[PDB]
């Protein structure tokens, strides 16, 4: 009973990862150059300046 | 509950000494920062001294320059500021104002009923050629002030510090910071500027809000002062 | 500006107090109490005076800091490791419990699963160079509890002696020799019993014992 | 005497 | 002789090099002990540094003429020779401090504290170093000999008798054998109340014992010789010459042997030591 | 009765494994290859916020990026200027036995988690001068594994026992009480939305949960053993475990399956503590071979390495802006680092 109505919660959307991929096609271009670890920041903007 | 009260002012005969008293309760003083600021009568105010979180900073008035001292008790929870040879020009109401120093922090917010003191008988300058502007209650209230150099420090926070005089009361910190509001002042005041050129902005006028504006500079260790826009009935 | 450089001052102040609270933390001795159940840990929390009891007894001139964990009805494996820099840990061991076996669980006379504990313990990878305290909780007792019933189901190797030298000369040096890092670390041993002082003599003597120990791995000398 | 021979 | 001079200078060069980079260039700083460490292997990598200027002895003076005879090395050799026992006494003293009151250490013991000590030591080194360099007297005969140009009598003696001050009488007598009170402590109170084994004497000793051995024994020719000839003058013979010859290299013993032994040889640095 | 409930459990295993299963061919080796992999961040020691004196349990930013917060076992809270390493806040903990912490959203309640089972809350932007603690979240019979803010009024906290709980600080009661783990709960972390968080325990599986309900929305498995650090991607719907198996695992909040198993043959240690950048391209985990890691998410490559900390890294994260990331480790040393070119 408390796993029987626990063991499958999951019936919204059965997608398959390689056509869901999309997600990080995508979020590559969604933070290209806000992050500056991925993409070289300059020095001026950067604000741990030692 | 936060409550900065002076005491020994009033009058003293030419030419003697004096101590200020700030009693502080309320808050930990301790971690604080606190100043001493003056008030000409018909005039505004002045900078006396300052001692930083744990004494390890100090300043002075340049007119009060070794004259004046400013000391500290953690332990007891006051603050002491000794004057001698006092002037006739030295009589003013004097101020008791807190400053806490760390990022984002609100300098210059709680400022001391204030005691008066009488006698018997380079740095920054303010060219604020209005100082009486009439305004009815009831739509916006336009204030600014001038400053002799830039503001924007590379630290990027121009260090302007707006106060509201009451009729009869203490000042009050309403921007600092020159963007910022600060604590228990409504939302109707506000204030930006570029640098040099920036004004205070207020929305509405209340019946509460006539009083006598002022402008302040931190970005130098002298602290200069001005004779603010003053709003009469 | 003068507001950074108050913050700089504001910092090293935080940095002063902060360093004084580290080097006075320091001092303070830190003991993990390990004992099973029915194993007297109350015995020795109480006349040395949720999750966890911080007690701290500081009475000889040591600020001793004696945790005892036991109401952590948990995993012991990702809590254990909090307490790598530890002077010593006080581990307690009920003699008479030699031969109850375990109603429920069926165990071996309940000193098999203490056996196992003491090896889980002393064999840590977090624990190779701390040093253990063990006390024989219920030894008192243990001469009553073997006039009657003898270490022969569970240890037909013991010798016999019909006294306490027969349980300190059967499970005691097994619980030493269990100590797999013989030079590493030293496996203090004492016999919990009701004395005023002695049951905690014993526990300042090893932690003075750790502290010099430790002192002269500090100087680059040992 | 001193770093030589006296 | 002057290549085994060589190789033994640029042995003794290379340890304290290396534990100076395993200590200060490893970042295993910020450590009263480390500190201690890095300042002791400085003073005696310097105070190395002179001996291949002296090692090649082929004439009366040196090549150098004058701007290295008196000026320089005379001065910094002696500045070093005094401040790297002035370094092992603050080492016995830390060694009191940390084993024996641990109770007060961080106290009076701060990297603030252990930088004030060094500075404290380098700076009496020039104390006595300023007789060797103010008071230099430029010899023409000889590599370099100054005492005072004026009556050796008693300037010379004096000079003698107060390196022998700075060198043994305090620094040896009082804080290397305080060394022995940790023993003579742990003997008598750590072991005997806790455990019956006598695991923590045997390591220790063959550490106390040796390093008192070693620093006495490579230590005291050269001044027992420096006060013996001060009223008995040794005679001018080869075999006084042949003696001063090696007495030289056995006082560079001690500072190519406390890079390895006094920071090197425990397991604590050498634990670091690799990588 | 028993055997039939077996018997269901069962059929239901299958269902699921089949519908994991069943996500066409999704060979992520072959079809994960594109032209952006990390190929060296060699991200430099920018600060050494110095200061603690024991191990670093846990580092949370700031909403400003610039203020962070660091919990060690020293008993003390430390709120940095990260920006020119500053202690803004210093303060004392009653329990020296921290193992996780936070920053409010309005980072004026940095109420931390620990063994004694309480997350007491720090005022920050108080009237008074200095930080006070303003409620204490008792309730829990376990050691508090990670505890978070979901508002100024609302906390979630893991704690030891099988059972997560969301609290109301005001009350300090607790508004909903999730028990649906087997074992030790280690971690647990909030989605952006904040209204679905993701929490792993030593039963090597993790279960989201829904706040407002206190029902688990679905669960996932496939490590081998205990999980010791969870958080959640930028994006929301996604989330990666660190266990003590020397590996981590990422797992989509729908799908049940795992896109990408981080780990090496010469790490035979597993993960400490687990963050992420802002791009969703960073993932940073604190190994316990006495260094950081860092791990990119596309490649499954260790595109990365901090080797900066004396002792074993034992927490790390971003900023909200990805500016910087402060890791924390049991050398007592938070190591600020910031890419240079």
């Amino acid at each position: 009973k408390l796993v029987e109505q626990l063991k499958m919660e999951a019936n919204i959307d059965r997608i398959k990862v390689s056509k869901a991929a999309a997600d990080l096609m995508a979020y590559c271009e969604a933070h290209a150059k806000e992050d500056p670890l991925l993409t070289p920041v300059p020095a001026s903007e950067n604000p741990f300046r030692e | 509950a936060v409550q900065l009260v002076e005491s020994g002012g009033g009058l003293v005969q030419p030419g003697g000494s004096r101590k200020l008293s700030c009693s502080a309760s309320g808050f930990a003083f301790s971690s604080f920062g606190m100043h001493w600021v003056r008030q000409a009568p018909e005039k505004g105010l002045e900078w006396v001294a300052y001692i930083s979180s744990g004494s390890g900073t100090i300043y002075y008035a340049d007119t009060v320059k070794g004259r004046f001292t400013i000391s500290r008790d953690d332990p007891k929870n006051t603050l002491f500021l000794q004057m001698t040879s006092l002037r006739s020009e030295d009589t003013a109401m004097y101020y008791c104002v807190r400053s806490i120093y760390y990022y984002g922090s609100s300098p210059f917010d709680f400022w001391g009923q204030g005691t008066t003191l009488t006698v018997s008988s380079s740095d920054i300058v303010m060219t604020q050629a209005t100082s009486s502007v009439p305004v009815t209650p009831g739509e916006s209230v336009s204030i600014s002030c001038r400053s002799s150099k830039s503001l924007l420090h590379s630290n990027g926070n121009t260090y302007l510090y707006w106060f509201l005089q009451r009729p009869g009361q203490s000042p009050q910190l309403l921007i600092y910071r020159m963007s910022n509001l600060a604590s228990g002042v409504p939302d109707r005041f506000s204030g930006s500027g570029s640098g040099t050129a920036f004004t205070l902005t207020i929305s509405r006028l209340e019946a509460e809000d006539v009083g006598v504006y002022y402008c302040m500079q931190h970005l130098e260790y002298p602290l200069t002062f001005g004779a603010g826009t003053k709003l009469e009935l | 500006s003068a507001e950074d450089k108050a913050a700089v001052e504001r910092s090293k102040m935080i940095d002063r107090n902060l360093r004084e609270d580290g080097e006075k933390a320091a001092r303070e001795v830190k003991l993990l109490l390990l004992g099973a159940g029915e194993s007297g840990k109350s015995t020795i929390v109480k006349q040395m005076k949720t999750g966890i009891v911080e007690t701290h007894f500081t009475f000889k001139d040591l600020h001793f800091k004696m945790f005892d964990v036991g109401a952590q009805r948990s995993e012991r494996k990702k809590w254990i490791h909090c307490f790598e820099g530890v002077t010593a840990i006080i581990f307690c061991v009920a003699l008479s419990d030699y031969d109850l076996v375990l109603a429920e669980d069926e165990e071996m006379n309940r000193m098999h699963e203490s056996m196992k504990l003491f090896d889980s313990i002393c064999n840590n990878k977090w624990f190779t160079d701390t040093s253990i305290i063990l006390f024989l909780n219920k030894k008192d007792l243990f001469e009553e509890k073997i006039k009657k019933s003898p270490l022969t189901i569970c240890y037909p190797e013991y010798a016999g002696s019909n006294t306490y030298e027969e349980a300190a000369a059967y499970i005691q040096c097994q619980f030493e020799d269990l100590n797999k890092r013989k030079d590493t670390k030293e496996i203090y041993t004492h016999f919990t019993c009701s004395t005023d002082t002695k049951n905690v003599q014993f526990v300042f003597d090893a932690v003075t014992d750790v502290i010099i120990k430790n002192n002269l791995k500090d100087c680059g000398l040992f | 005497x001193x770093k030589y021979f006296p | 002789v002057p290549v085994l001079y060589l190789l033994v200078c640029a042995a003794g060069l290379g340890g304290n090099t290396l534990v100076i980079y395993v200590v200060l260039r490893f970042a295993k700083m910020k450590t009263v002990t480390n500190i201690y460490i890095l300042n002791l292997a400085v003073a005696d990598v310097l105070y190395m540094l002179g001996l291949p200027f002296l090692a090649t002895q082929n004439a009366a003076s040196f090549w150098p003429f004058g701007p290295v005879l008196c000026r320089l090395v005379m001065t910094l050799d002696g500045v070093n020779q005094f401040t790297s026992v002035f370094c092992l006494t603050v080492m016995s003293v830390d060694r009191y401090l940390a084993v024996v009151h641990p109770l007060s250490s961080a106290r009076w013991r701060r990297p603030r504290v252990a930088k004030l000590a060094s500075a404290a030591a380098w700076v009496l080194s020039l104390c006595m170093s300023l007789p060797l360099l103010v008071f230099a007297d430029v010899q023409e005969g000889g590599t370099c000999n100054a005492s005072w140009p004026e009556p050796v009598g008693l300037w010379g003696a004096v000079f003698i008798i107060y390196t022998a001050v700075l060198g043994f009488f305090a620094p040896l007598l009082v804080i290397c054998l305080c060394y022995l009170l940790i023993v003579v402590k742990v003997r008598a109170a750590g072991v005997r109340v806790g455990c019956v084994r006598r695991r923590s004497e045997r390591k220790v000793t063959r550490m106390v014992l040796v390093v008192v051995l070693v620093f006495a024994g490579c230590w005291l020719p050269f001044f027992t010789v420096n006060i013996v000839n001060l009223a008995v003058a040794l005679p001018q013979e080869p075999a006084s010459a042949g003696l001063y010859f090696f007495v030289v290299i056995l006082s560079y013993a001690n500072s190519c042997a406390n890079p390895v032994l006094y920071g090197f040889l425990s397991d604590n640095f050498r634990q670091s030591f690799q990588k | 009765e028993l055997d039939q409930l077996r018997q269901e459990a069962e059929q239901l295993k299958n269902q699921i494994r089949d519908a994991r299963k069943a996500c066409a061919d999704a060979t992520l080796s072959q079809i994960t290859n594109n032209i952006d992999p990390v190929g060296r961040i060699q991200m430099r020691t920018r600060r050494t916020l110095r200061g603690h004196l024991a191990k670093i349990y846990a580092m949370h930013w700031g909403t400003d990026s610039r203020l962070l917060v660091s919990a060690s076992q020293d008993g003390k809270l430390i709120i940095w200027d990260s920006y020119t390493t500053n202690k803004v806040h210093a303060i004392p903990l009653r329990s020296s036995w921290v193992m996780t912490c936070a920053y409010a959203p309005s980072g004026n309640y940095v109420a931390c988690g620990g063994l004694d089972n309480i997350c007491s809350i720090y005022n920050l932007k108080t009237r008074e001068g200095n930080v006070r603690v303003s409620r204490e979240l008792a309730g829990h019979t376990g050691y508090l594994s990670c505890c978070r803010f979901l508002d100024d009024n609302q906390i979630v906290t893991s704690s030891g026992d099988t059972t997560c709980a969301l609290w109301d600080i005001e009350t300090g009661q607790q508004t909903t009480t999730f028990t649906g783990h087997t074992g030790d709960v280690m971690s647990l972390s909030l989605a952006p939305d904040t209204r679905l968080f993701v929490s792993g325990a030593c039963d090597a599986s993790a279960k989201l949960w829904d706040v407002r309900e206190g029902m688990c929305r679905q669960t996932f498995t496939g490590h081998e053993s205990d999980i010791n650090a969870i958080c959640f991607f930028p994006n929301g719907n996604a989330f990666a475990t660190g266990s003590d198996d020397a590996t981590c695992r990422l797992f989509d909040l729908r799908a049940d399956q795992e896109l990408m198993t981080y780990s090496h043959d010469n790490i035979i240690c597993g993960i400490t503590s687990v963050s992420f950048s802002k791009s969703g391209r960073l993932l940073l985990a604190g190994y316990d071979d006495f260094n950081c890691n860092v791990w990119d998410a596309l490649k499954a490559d260790r595109a990365g390495v901090l080797a900066g900390h004396d002792n074993r890294v034992s927490c790390l994260g971003v900023t909200d802006d990805g500016m910087a990331v402060a890791t924390g480790s049991w050398d007592s040393f938070l190591k600020i680092w910031n890419g240079s070119s």
